[PDB]
């Protein structure tokens, strides 16, 4: 999907 | 040591392989986050790095010197706190904000939005916006990416620096 992570990127 | 609070360069420039983006910082709302970003830029920490993750009509993400998306560190010696404000919302393109891995996990990675992204409200520190170069940012957002949302041709930050 639409996240802005750092390490575990999600859908 | 960290710069003194008196040091508030109004701008950070990103000289990218596609041109210059002029960011203006929200020192009042996000003093710790602005200090971090401007100081990392001043140190050359972002020089030669890339936007490792770009998603059309969403955002461009960078700030990791390893380029993996897993790295980067702040000027504080530890990941630092969010500086959230209900009245700073993700209302449109050009907003500068921190990437993270949960609450109070700010490092060096950041993003610039390409459209409204209000589902991020209250989860990422907003600490500035594009004053000049939004046309460039719009174009950067359209670059072809692979299945991992990595640009197929590197979009580099050649140099980043605060106002002198
Ligand atoms: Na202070």
């Amino acid at each position: 999907x639409l996240l802005v992570t750092a390490g575990l990127v999600l859908a | 040591a960290i710069p003194p609070d008196s040091w508030q360069p109004p701008n950070v420039y990103l000289e990218t392989s596609m041109g210059i983006i002029v960011l203006e910082l929200y020192w009042k709302h996000a003093p710790k986050t602005c200090k971090n970003f401007a100081e990392l830029a001043r140190r050359g920490y972002y020089n030669g790095t890339k936007f490792h993750r770009i998603i059309k009509d969403f955002m461009i993400q960078g700030g990791d010197p390893t380029g993996t998306g897993r790295g980067g560190a702040s000027i504080y010696g530890k990941q630092f706190e969010d500086e959230l404000h209900p009245d700073l919302k993700f209302t449109g393109a050009g907003i500068l904000a921190m990437a993270n891995a949960g609450p109070d996990t700010n490092g060096s990675q950041f993003f610039v939005t390409l459209a409204p992204t209000q589902w991020l409200d209250g989860k990422h520190t907003i600490f500035g916006r594009v004053c000049q170069g939004i046309g460039m940012v719009n174009r950067v957002g359209m670059v072809e990416t692979n299945s991992q949302d990595r640009p197929v041709d590197d979009v580099k930050i050649i140099k980043a620096y605060p106002s002198g």
